[PDB]
């Protein structure tokens, strides 16, 4: 299945986003759109604990998913 | 089209010259690849999402 | 929309492709798309040093956005056609 | 009640503005006008790397590389 | 209009500047709005820091437009 | 939009910008394109500006403060 | 308001500056919606040093940072 769909249903899961910047972001996923803009809760960012974060899609390199993923969406 | 590559193992070269080996599971029109059992040799993850921006090159192995 | 047409006229031809990251790959053009993505069959090494880390794999999907040059032979291409079609756009 | 950003740029027209690129460059001059893409017309603009040039007349500054706008 | 004044030089030697200090000279065969290019009998010079390397491609190199900076004549 | 910026307004936010810029300010206004209006803007590159407008198209990340 | 500008200054002498810092002084032949420019102008402002003199030139619109008159 498509990346976008996967995210769309991975709402509420935990994941680890790499930025183009070199920044790691550990959070639980709250919202996704078609540009792959993300909102995450319960966030920790590594060069800092935050409530919520927003990430533009164009600045993501790659997303580490929890291994649960396939069974949780599907 | 990357269709002939679904569920097969692949070589992936990123624009920064890095190299991955994985199972290609999903892919969109923007070349967002959905990946499984990935390795950069140390295993990076069981499931991972990768941006089309980062993809230079896909190879079927 | 023109360069798509052109590449379609290049299928089953041997070409050398140079990507931005200093990677160089010879092969047979098997497919072409709207983004000018390329699919090569029978991957091979043109140069000793640039050539990336492969071997057994014989087929590649190359993202269009990552190509700098495509190398072609005067025989593969009708110039006059090209010219008047370019004028046409 | 919400303050729209384009409205904020609109009122700084005919004022002095600092335009801060995504790079280490900056331009200060009179804001003459702007479009929806936030391309920008400056007048008599000082160009800085953070003084490169004194411009005289009108500059179209490509909205593409603009990061921050600062009235004053 | 700037893209038409390029039709102007078809079959006419051209000089092309690309990102990364490379320069091409060749005969214009084709171009697109993206300023994609086909050239023939073309020599490329790469300046790497100072030395300059050369590369010849007489038959017909295609060039992806996004790397292109300047298109003039030698 | 996926982020409801309405809560943030009158709140201090931390925005990363494409090109290695940090900005911290008070969210005064915003749009659907994600352009912002910030107050008491300090740009970490310490750099102090005032009431600024931030182009949404280079808006790379946004947290609270 | 920017279009009016593009049409106002055509045939005037302009500096066009690219993303890389290079600058091109010449006469504005035309310009489209994608910021493409028709220039055929010198590449050196003066003090730093003139790098090229070319009669006719095309400047790719993605690369342009600005178009300014003197």
């Amino acid at each position: 299945m498509l990346p976008l769909s996967l995210l769309k249903t991975a709402q509420n899961h935990p994941m680890l986003v790499e930025l183009k910047n070199g920044e790691t972001y550990n959070g639980h996923l709250v919202s996704c759109d078609n540009w792959m803009n993300i909102n995450l809760r319960e966030v920790i960012c590594t060069s800092w604990r935050m409530p919520e974060c927003y990430i533009r899609g164009s600045t993501i390199k790659y997303l580490r998913i929890p291994d649960e993923i396939i069974d949780m969406v599907k | 089209a990357l269709e002939n590559y679904i569920n097969r193992t692949v070589a992936v070269i990123t624009s920064d010259g890095r190299m991955i080996v994985g199972t290609l599971k999903g892919f969109d029109q923007t070349i967002n690849l959905i990946l499984d059992e990935s390795h950069e040799e140390q295993v990076v993850l069981g499931l991972y999402i990768v941006r089309g921006d980062n993809v230079a090159v896909i190879g079927e192995i | 929309m023109l360069f798509y047409s052109f590449f379609k006229s290049l299928v089953g031809k041997d070409v050398v492709v140079e990507l931005k990251n200093d990677l160089s790959i010879c092969g047979t053009l098997h497919s072409v798309d709207q983004y000018l993505n390329i699919k090569l069959t029978d991957i091979s090494v043109t140069d000793p040093e640039k050539y990336p880390h492969m071997l057994s794999v014989k087929n590649c999907f190359i993202r269009g956005s990552v190509v700098r040059y495509v190398q072609l032979p005067a025989d593969e291409v009708d110039t006059q056609l090209l010219q008047d079609a370019a004028r046409k756009e | 009640s919400q303050l729209l950003p384009l409205e904020l740029v609109d009122k700084c027209i005919g004022s002095r503005i600092h335009i801060v690129m995504k790079s280490d460059k900056e331009i200060v001059g009179t804001l003459l006008g702007f479009d929806d893409f936030v391309n920008m017309v400056l007048e008599d603009v000082t160009e800085f790397e953070i003084r490169r040039i004194t411009k005289l007349d009108q500059i179209l500054l490509n909205g593409n590389n603009i990061t921050m706008l600062v009235p004053g | 209009e700037p893209l038409d004044l390029i039709r102007l030089s078809l079959d006419e030697r051209i000089y092309v500047k690309m990102r990364n200090d490379r320069e091409l000279r060749g005969r214009l065969h084709a171009y697109d709005q993206h300023l994609n290019m086909i050239l023939g009998d073309v020599e490329e010079t790469v300046t790497t820091i100072i030395y300059k390397s050369t590369k010849r491609n007489i038959p017909m190199l295609f060039v992806r437009g996004d790397g292109v900076v300047l298109v003039a004549p030698p | 939009s996926i982020l409801d910026l309405s809560k943030y307004i009158d709140k201090t936010i931390r925005v990363k910008f494409q090109g290695g810029r940090e900005a911290s300010g008070i969210l005064k206004g915003f749009d659907p394109l994600l352009n912002l209006v910030l107050d008491g803007t300090i740009e970490y590159m310490t750099r102090q500006l005032g009431l600024v407008v931030c182009r949404g198209t280079s808006v790379v990340l946004i947290c609270p403060q | 308001t920017p279009s009016d500008f593009l049409k106002q200054i055509i045939g005037r002498p302009v500096v066009v500056k690219l993303n890389s810092g290079v600058d091109y002084r010449g006469v504005l032949a035309c310009l489209d919606g994608y910021m493409n420019i028709a220039l055929e102008q010198t590449e050196e402002y003066v003090n730093g040093q003139l790098k090229n003199k070319y009669g006719d030139a095309f400047i790719r619109g993605n690369n342009v940072l600005y178009i300014s008159t003197q």
